[PDB]
């Protein structure tokens, strides 16, 4: 009855149908079972990266126990989920934690091998209650005899930081490795989890939406792991669509709030006894009217659509992927294809001449939004060089303006300070153990956030002929690794190198 | 009777046949006895690594006392197992623990030395206070209580060696780990206790393999411990199979069930795109039902016309563990290994001298012929640019793991200065980034079966070579934490660009100028790639067009290329100085630019087929 | 001495009949101690820093069981401050560690292997040694031995050793070989070149026997409990 | 042994006062010997009703501890340290050790039978 005080119950929740389905992963569950049913030292430990699904395997084992797909050794075993945080709740005296742990262990032992423990995130068990090294290793005798079974799950680097330090206790566990599935497996997972979300948000989810999520979040979001960064997209898309079913849709809800703000500002600018603000006021009114125009247009078009968007599609997923990690991944929704056909005449407003270069850049920008370019390579890697005062830096500053509407949004590095070899450690960072190490790289950290900039290497020929070598990977694919060992991807940038070799020969 | 409350009874447990047998280890038990039977300070401490057997020595001594094989100074004793965890249990008030401990010590002293106290993991004795575990030195230093202990090799140094006045009173007994032919005897002695728990039979041919295999594959753990686990898991799996049904029929039906469940939800889709994903799921479901039928029909013949763990279930266990494939080429893998330079020829055209040498090192490693302590292959291939030497390393890792992102890839253009060696070996203790390990080390330690690609190796500083000097030819690299990592199952690959057109020796007398002889001697074949003939480019064209078409299928959009254009591209793939990269840019310039200009100006939609043809000079869609 | 001659092999052979186990020697690879601060890696960190309880790496293995064999591979690749610790290890017999303890080396057997010169006849190697190490360091050692180089006669016996080792390896499946004397003479004459030592012989044994054997072994027809003979062709040798 | 069952609020100090008064009642005969005296710093939750007795020359308090625990538990209480005269005991040499073994041989000869 101490278990009832310091533990939840997982098989009960699996019986009441409160656990999500578990699809696939038969090998891992079979190995967990056959390690859980041996003579001595029957303690498995799921281990892997954060997100691949480890608690899911244990909940699948619980559902499988409830159903009856387990061998004869594991019938009616009543998994229990311990909680060490509630066991150290109030134990300020000398033995209050020890006696609780002894009570729980004796209760687990009094059953004839029925209870199966489950300590999630078992790296929190090492220094459980300390003051000397006494507690957290009272289970050490029962672990070796195989009296408590103790399924547990930790990440892959919180395991070597806390447990592999204590090789006397690391011996009692058997490691089960859980690697992340592929896209064809994430699709099968999504196809089975697409009912709880359909019910929670009163919407319907197309199958092409699932396929598009599993495909897009594997090439665009590279910081997380697969079975989870694909469910996040579907969840956010469904929640957005349900928010829109509340009568107003999007792109009317923003224009309304914008016109309201414009009106509040114009009503306060009217009582200004000046002359400098009499010219600013005559512009805000024009803006207000030109916005009221399109507001009324949208309001009328909504009526046509409503009299004469109920499911999530393969483009709401792209809308989410574009809202987060602002790379544009949509499908050229007719408001920007005209701009993308006008690109050359729009860049010809700031750079005059050099049609051969304007067209060569515009083609590369255009055939990336049409899905023709190679998905694993930078969207463009150009080096244009000529005489001085011609426009080869003006073009790079005009492309950034055309794309992001702020010339200060590109990552410019001036390659005339990289005169000596050792300056390379500026854009890649210092190795472990040296002075500037927590700061990491500069190019690396600048592209790791906002991975959609334009990168400009001004005057590439004035650097040492060893900085060109760190670019062989950045140019052939998008990878460059800093001192911490994390790789950033340059597959969404445009790399530009300006130079002046052979000043004006031919 | 304060002993009965805070202690079990090892000798009692031994008299009821509840302990496991103890085989061998005579010197250690004799030293324990002869230390336990002296005048003053008679209390030993077994010390060693975790898993070598130190509780087993105390249990064997208890069984020996019960039998009667001890000197007369030690007969008819009782070995009581003290337990400090339940003496601190309820001790809120300020005298309860001290009073309990004093009562227990007085109970031990009121005897006539007819009690041997056994504290296991006695590094847990220095605390317990809040002056505790420190009121025991008087009786310790005189021999009033005979204390047999056991701790690991570095909890001693960490907790007890801090209190040099206390560790004067202990007599260390060093317990080292046994060898393979000792583990075999231990397993032969222990077998009959697992044979009964799992109602199966265990073969001596399996007991030998469980000690031989676990000694070369599982290196983070110690002996007998890591050899009993294989036997236990093999027995448990065999019992699971002796129950309802075998394996690889359980997988097939469990997969067919899910396939049917998904097909019964893909049929009711009002989509034109989702109509072609239903046409492949059905095909795969049929192919799986066919295999299920075949296996289920053969099971009947097997059951009409696998009852003991042989030497192959041990290998199956040690292969599920650690991921390394150690089997016997079960008739479905050998057919695939015999066609390897044809599965590599689907991605790398030409370079047969280098494809017929990478695949020649996997055969003689699956067939159990290669040297068991050296990497499975460590060879450097180099040639001109754009030829396919980084593509072979990515096309080999693509069919061993079925995912080419499952290989450890480090780019050696960033190792320009010598102090960048710390990036892949870690920092020594005391410095900034230390509790993170190496970067090459901590990746081959979690999955010791990848392939390692050192790319552009001659761009590095000529000291990273010296760091690589032991990884080759020995398969071992030690990091800052003092862990040895074994590169004995990896396939090391070093690409380079020296010579760059030199015929045979101008590219070979350039290696011998940058690398040292002690480094060129650790390598296998140094494979020289060759230029690309015009005849082996009309196939690279087909590969590029297939990749482009597969890239366009996301849009339901095909394109039909006619032979005149398909060989116009090959004839403008030129300049045998830049390899096969100009062709990648030519395909873009010719097709993709105008294709993507049409694709967003209307004029082309999904489902269309866009025929390409050769205008007198250019290509027109 | 030169490369591939047997100077790393003699350490593993000496530590194999003193302790009856080849893995019973303390071996550290000196090609990883290229910087100053990596001395703390084999002596431990001072008290109160990140890695403290872990102790040293050379120290913590000799402090317990102080009767081992210590091997320092490629000692020249280290930084000329690691030599300043072996300095007091020699001629006194003990060094101190991060804590302050003084473990004693008065029972070990230190061995240091190198490749200095590698092309000098007999004196350029000593010149390189005297230029790379200090005289008060060379003064403490015992004989600075110099290996010589394999002769065409000291190689047939190595062929025999390698073939016995191969047989012992593929005896876990009852697959003994049967080598002829012309075969052994061919294997001994083919791979000899006196600049790369005895590793060419290993690679030749692999490429000549193991490739054919593994091609025949997983295509049936060479089933277990069998003895295949090896014999010589005009150029290659056939199974 | 003094700290046991002394769970009430007025017990341990009362015991210590009784002991100290029993010592002081005897004129100067009793000589207290506290082994490993670095454990008298805590013991309260006390163990400090000894500075007066030490000031008034009533107690004798011959004690023995190791080197480091001296400076780790006592020299942080320089009020106490002044009341203590240190004697340094060094380890003998091989000759003195042979002398000691020659005198102790008799008892190990009779405990065993050799
Ligand atoms: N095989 C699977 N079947 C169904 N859902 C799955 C499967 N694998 C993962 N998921 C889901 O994907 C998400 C993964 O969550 P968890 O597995 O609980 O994360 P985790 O593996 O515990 O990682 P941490 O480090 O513990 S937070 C959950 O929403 C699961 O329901
Ligand atoms: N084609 C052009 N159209 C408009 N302004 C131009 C053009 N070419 C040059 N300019 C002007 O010249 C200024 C400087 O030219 P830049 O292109 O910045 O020099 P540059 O091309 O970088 O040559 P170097 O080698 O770097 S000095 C710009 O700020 C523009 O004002
Ligand atoms: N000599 C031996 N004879 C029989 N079984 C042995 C022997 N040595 C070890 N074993 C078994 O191998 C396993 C090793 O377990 P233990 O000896 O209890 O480990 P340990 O020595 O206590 O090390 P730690 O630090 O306590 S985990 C147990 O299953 C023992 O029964
Ligand atoms: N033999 C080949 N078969 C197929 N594709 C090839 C071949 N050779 C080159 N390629 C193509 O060339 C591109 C990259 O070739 P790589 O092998 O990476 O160049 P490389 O061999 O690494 O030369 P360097 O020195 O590294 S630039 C890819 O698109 C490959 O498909
Ligand atoms: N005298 C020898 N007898 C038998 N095998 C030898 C002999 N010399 C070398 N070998 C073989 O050569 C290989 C190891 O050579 P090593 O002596 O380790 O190289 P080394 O002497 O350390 O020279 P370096 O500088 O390390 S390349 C093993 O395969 C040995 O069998």
């Amino acid at each position: 009855q101490a278990l009832q005080k310091y533990s939840t119950d997982l098989t009960a929740r699996a019986r009441e149908g409160k656990l999500d389905p578990v699809i696939g992963r038969d090998n891992e569950i079979r190995r967990v079972v056959q390690v859980l049913s041996r003579r001595t030292k029957n303690n498995p430990v799921l281990i892997g990266e954060p997100g691949v699904g480890k608690t899911a395997i244990v909940e699948g084992l619980a559902q499988r126990i409830v159903a009856g797909d387990v061998p004869e050794s594991l019938r009616d075993k009543t998994i229990v989920a311990l909680d060490l945080g509630s066991m150290v709740a109030g134990s300020k005296y000398r033995g209050e934690f020890e006696e609780r742990l002894k009570a729980v262990l004796d209760d687990i032992k009094n059953s004839a091998g029925q209870i199966i423990t489950f300590i999630d995130e078992l790296h929190t068990i090492v220094g459980a209650g300390a003051t000397a090294m006494d507690a957290g290793n009272m289970i050490k005798p029962m672990l070796a005899r195989g009296e408590l079974r103790l399924v547990g799950a930790t990440t892959l680097d919180e395991y070597r930081k806390h447990i592999e330090k204590d090789a006397a206790l690391e011996r009692r566990f058997q490691q089960v490795y859980v690697g992340e599935p592929s896209v064809e497996d994430t699709i099968g997972i999504l196809r089975g989890l697409k009912d709880r979300y359909e019910v929670h948000h009163g919407v319907r989810i197309t199958d092409s939406a699932l396929v598009a999520a599993a495909t897009l979040s594997d090439r665009y979001i590279t910081a997380r792991f697969l079975p989870d960064k694909a469910i996040d997209l579907v969840d956010e898309a469904a929640s957005r669509l349900r928010m829109e079913i509340d009568s107003r849709p999007v792109e009317i809800d923003e224009v309304e709030r914008l016109v309201r703000r414009l009106e509040i500002e114009e009503m306060a600018l009217s009582k200004e006894e000046d002359e400098a603000s009499a010219e600013r006021l005559a512009k805000l009114r024009s803006e207000l009217a030109d916005q009221k125009e399109k507001l009324a247009e949208l309001t009328t078009r909504w009526q046509n659509e409503k009299n004469a968007k109920e499911e999530v599609g393969p483009d709401d997923i792209a809308d989410v992927v574009s809202a987060w990690t602002g790379i544009p991944a949509g499908r050229l929704l007719e408001g920007e294809t005209a701009k993308l056909l006008r690109m050359e005449d729009e860049l010809g407003k700031r750079v005059i001449g050099q049609k051969a270069a304007v067209t060569a850049v515009s083609d590369a920008v255009r055939r990336s939004r049409a899905g023709v370019s190679d998905p694993n390579r930078p969207t463009g890697a150009f080096m244009f060089l000529g005489p001085t005062g011609v426009g080869k830096t003006e073009l790079a500053k005009a492309l950034a303006d055309f794309l992001f509407d702020d010339e200060r949004a590109m990552v410019r590095i001036d390659m005339s300070e990289y005169g000596e070899k050792h300056t390379v450690a500026r854009l890649i960072g210092a190795p472990p153990g040296y002075v500037g190490y927590e700061a990491g790289g500069q190019l690396t950290e600048a592209v790791r956030r906002r991975p959609y900039t334009v990168v400009l290497f001004d005057e590439i020929e004035k650097a040492h002929p060893d900085v060109f070598d760190v670019l062989l990977q950045v140019l052939d694919e998008g990878r460059l690794t800093d001192g911490h060992g994390r790789t950033v991807d340059f597959r969404n940038t445009i790399l530009i190198l300006t130079s002046n070799l052979g000043s004006g020969g031919s | 009777q304060a002993l009965q409350k805070y202690s079990t009874d090892l000798t009692a447990r031994a008299r009821e046949g509840k302990l496991d047998p103890v085989i061998g280890r005579d010197n250690e038990i004799r030293r324990v006895v002869q230390v336990l039977s002296r005048r003053t300070k008679n209390n030993p401490v077994l010390i060693g690594e975790p898993g070598v057997g130190k509780t087993a020595i105390v249990e064997g001594l208890a069984q020996r006392i019960v039998a009667g094989d001890v000197p007369e100074s030690l007969r008819d004793k009782t070995i009581v197992a003290l337990d400090l965890g339940s003496m601190v249990a309820g001790s809120k008030y300020r005298g309860e623990f001290e009073e309990r401990l004093k009562a227990v010590l007085d109970d031990i002293k009121n005897s006539a030395g007819q009690i041997i106290t056994f504290i296991d993991e006695l590094h847990t004795i220095v605390g317990a206070g809040a002056d505790a575990g420190n009121m025991i030195k008087p009786m310790l230093a005189r021999g009033e209580l005979r204390l047999v202990g056991a701790t690991t090799l570095d909890e001693y140094r960490k907790h007890i060696e801090k209190d040099a006045a206390l560790e004067r009173r202990f007599q260390q007994v060093y317990v080292g780990e046994p060898s393979v032919e000792d583990t075999i005897g231990i397993l032969r002695g222990l077998k009959d206790r697992y044979e009964v728990h799992h109602g199966v039979r265990i073969t001596d041919s399996a007991l030998v393999a469980a000690a031989t295999l676990s000694d070369r594959y599982i290196t983070a753990r110690f002996l007998p411990d890591k050899a009993i686990d294989l036997v236990d898991e093999a027995a448990s799996r065999l019992r699971m199979e002796i129950d309802s049904r075998p394996v690889e029929i359980d997988e097939v039906e469990r997969l067919v069930r899910r396939l049917e469940i998904e097909e019964m939800a893909l049929s009711k889709e009002e989509d034109e795109a989702s109509a072609e994903r239903l046409a492949k799921l059905r095909s795969e479901l049929a192919d799986q039902k066919e295999k299920l039928a075949e296996l289920t029909t053969r099971w009947q013949n097997e059951k009409n016309a696998k009852e003991e763990v042989g030497p192959d279930d041990i290998a199956d266990v040690v292969s599920a563990w650690t991921g390394i494939p150690a089997g016997r080429l079960l008739e479905g893998e050998t057919a695939k290994l015999l066609r390897m330079e044809d599965e590599l020829g689907k991605r790398v055209i030409g370079q047969k001298a280098a494809v017929t040498a990478v695949s020649d090192a996997v055969r003689r490693s699956r067939a159990g012929v290669s040297d068991p302590n050296r990497p499975t292959g460590a060879f450097m291939f180099l040639g001109p640019t754009g030829v396919g030497k980084t593509e072979l390393a990515k096309a080999l890792a693509d069919f061993l793991f079925d995912d080419e992102r499952a290989m450890v890839r480090i780019d050696m253009s960033e190792y320009g200065e010598k102090h960048t060696v710390a990036r892949l070996i870690g920092a020594p203790p005391g410095y900034v980034g230390y509790e993170a390990g190496g970067q090459l080390t901590e990746a081959v330690r979690r999955r010791p079966y990848t392939v390692v690609l050192f790319d552009e190796i001659e761009k590095a500083h000529p000291d990273v070579f010296d760091v690589l000097l032991q990884v080759l030819d020995e398969g071992r690299l030690t990091d800052g934490h003092g862990r040895t990592v074994d590169f004995r199952n990896t396939i090391l690959i070093l690409t380079s660009n020296l010579g760059s057109g030199g015929s045979a020796e101008q590219v070979l007398a350039a290696v011998r100028a940058t690398f040292k002889p002690e480094f060129i001697n650790r390598l296998d074949d140094v494979l020289i790639f060759e230029g690309l003939n015009p005849e082996e480019l009309v196939r690279i064209v087909d590969i590029q067009l297939a990749q482009l078409g597969k890239r366009l299928a996301q849009r339901r959009l095909q394109l039909q290329v006619s032979l005149p254009a398909k060989r116009w591209l090959a004839q403008r793939g030129f300049d045998p100085v830049y390899g096969a990269r100009p062709l990648r840019r030519l395909v873009q310039q010719a097709i993709g630019d105008q294709l993507a200009k049409m694709l967003l100006a209307g004029q082309v939609h999904d489902g269309d087929t866009v025929p390409v043809n050769v205008s007198p000079d250019a290509d027109s869609l």
